[PDB]
């Protein structure tokens, strides 16, 4: 309930990657919007499914609204990607492939096989689905947007990358960086600011100035979780990548993600900050 | 806050 | 009129009289008011393609199929003309109702009517969509009336084609009502001759001095009063609706059907039964 | 008494 009513600001919780530790959460899937899903539970099996796109539908509006909201109204590259995050793990949860499965989310999937059944091809029926669904599931998350601009809306945000399936994982690569690109100015800015330079004609800050050595503890503590995040999502995505037909659109490695999502992205350096050896945290950081 | 029917027919 | 009463069985051919009071203008014949409509009743926001393109001809099918077994234990499991012209009787008002020319429209008949309105639209062009929506799915339905004799076996002795054939419905009921109407003919004609053929004496009938006759002839006249009432408010239907549209070949006069459906049928001689005036009735019945 | 899935998918 208190999922539908007000999201977190951005990056407030960081990913959690301690309750699944072959995964790595976000806290956006945490807040999903799934009221009704959750609280809904005849014969007719095309019945049921149409009263599961109606909560769903509506579900979708909800959700599209919060992140409209968080994104403080407006129309934008971020508007538009937090719409195709939610939208894909709707998509997952509604194919039995979502990765997070906890707590609510386990009872979502019961009222899943009470309404698509438990049998083999039960999946493949999922899939289908969600398949010819979908394009109404989004244009309800646009439900703020097109009351307003009201039939424009559609060239705000591209409905044929939305629809677009791809494996979780490969989604939640994407939104990490995103994230990533996002911090790391700031913390790196944070540290400048107290451990620029040196405390006498030799020696670095880091040596004996406490400010700084505060600051380079934080910077420590904030770029652990990110190579640790890292290395969960990319190991994530190497073992699904191992498991399926995995044949994608120029994606081989999960670097070919960032460089895709991300400008002018050079791994040897991302590799490189997250690894504490980046030429900024040597300098700053580093007594020798 | 949010009429679910009217959201519902814009659906379509 | 009931819903789930006359899906669990129906009652003895000719056991209820066709019924000319409940609608002044025309007579309803027993297997109307008996046909299934259970699920069709219990139909209905929703107004989905897959809500009129599957859901409405899945109930509608399952309608069909509890409809056809039923008819097939009414005719004490003979599968032979009279099987394959009540599956044409309830096949063709079944098209009437979805069409929405039905002449019955009493008790659960308004409900489904209403549910046909919700799910079509009432617009201009509603009428319409409705008369392609059967024209495309009769052959289904007609199928599913058979299941239980394919169920055996059937596309054979039952013909396809001169069931989906579309007649209006007053044109489907006089055939049905002719032939009701001769095999009670016998039966009262037996009757009578059982006990007023001959004289009483030398020169008087046995209806002048024979009460028991006398009572014969009055319950002859009850029988052959209701079939004369019955055939004035159907032959009149008839005409009121042949005149308002633009037709049907081969029937010009509501005597024509009674020639297509009954063997050497005279009309010279029917009018002369039903209003008391043939060979039969006034040797045995009048007096002088 | 009916097998409404057979019934289906025998009127086909």
């Amino acid at each position: 309930m208190k999922n539908c009513n007000y999201k977190r600001k951005r990056r407030e919780r960081d990913w959690d990657c301690n309750t699944k530790k072959d995964v790595c959460i976000p806290d956006r899937r945490y807040q999903l919007c799934m009221k009704e899903l959750t609280n809904l539970v005849h014969r007719d099996i095309t019945f049921r499914k149409l009263y599961l796109k109606r909560k769903l539908i509506y579900d979708a509006a909800v959700e599209g609204d919060l992140l409209l909201k968080l994104n403080n109204y407006r129309y934008n590259k971020d508007f538009c990607k937090d719409i195709r995050w939610s939208l894909g793990d709707f998509g997952d949860i509604i194919m039995g492939t979502d990765m997070e499965g906890i707590g609510y989310s386990k009872v979502v999937e019961n009222n899943l096989r009470s309404i698509f059944g438990t049998d083999e091809k039960a999946q493949q029926r999922r899939k289908q689905w969600w398949n010819e669904s979908k394009a109404q599931i989004w244009t309800a998350m646009m439900y703020s947007v097109k009351k307003r601009l009201k039939g424009n809306f559609i060239w705000i945000c591209k409905l044929n990358v939305a629809v677009n399936i791809e494996p979780q994982i490969y989604r939640w690569i994407r939104e990490w960086g995103r994230d990533y690109v996002s911090e790391l100015p700031t913390e790196v800015q944070k540290l400048k600011e107290k451990c620029d330079g040196k405390i006498n004609y030799t020696d670095k800050k880091v040596c004996k100035v406490p400010p700084c050595q505060n600051a380079c503890k934080s910077y420590d503590q904030w770029i652990t979780r990110k190579k640790n995040q890292w290395d969960v999502l990319s190991n994530k995505f190497i073992s699904v990548k191992n498991a399926e037909k995995v044949q994608t659109a120029g994606i081989v490695t999960p670097y070919d993600i960032l460089k895709q999502e991300l400008d002018e992205f050079n791994e040897v350096a991302f590799e490189n900050e997250i690894n504490k050896r980046d030429g900024a945290y040597i300098e700053l950081c580093v007594c020798s | 806050q949010l009429d679910f029917e009217d959201v519902w027919n814009s659906s379509y």
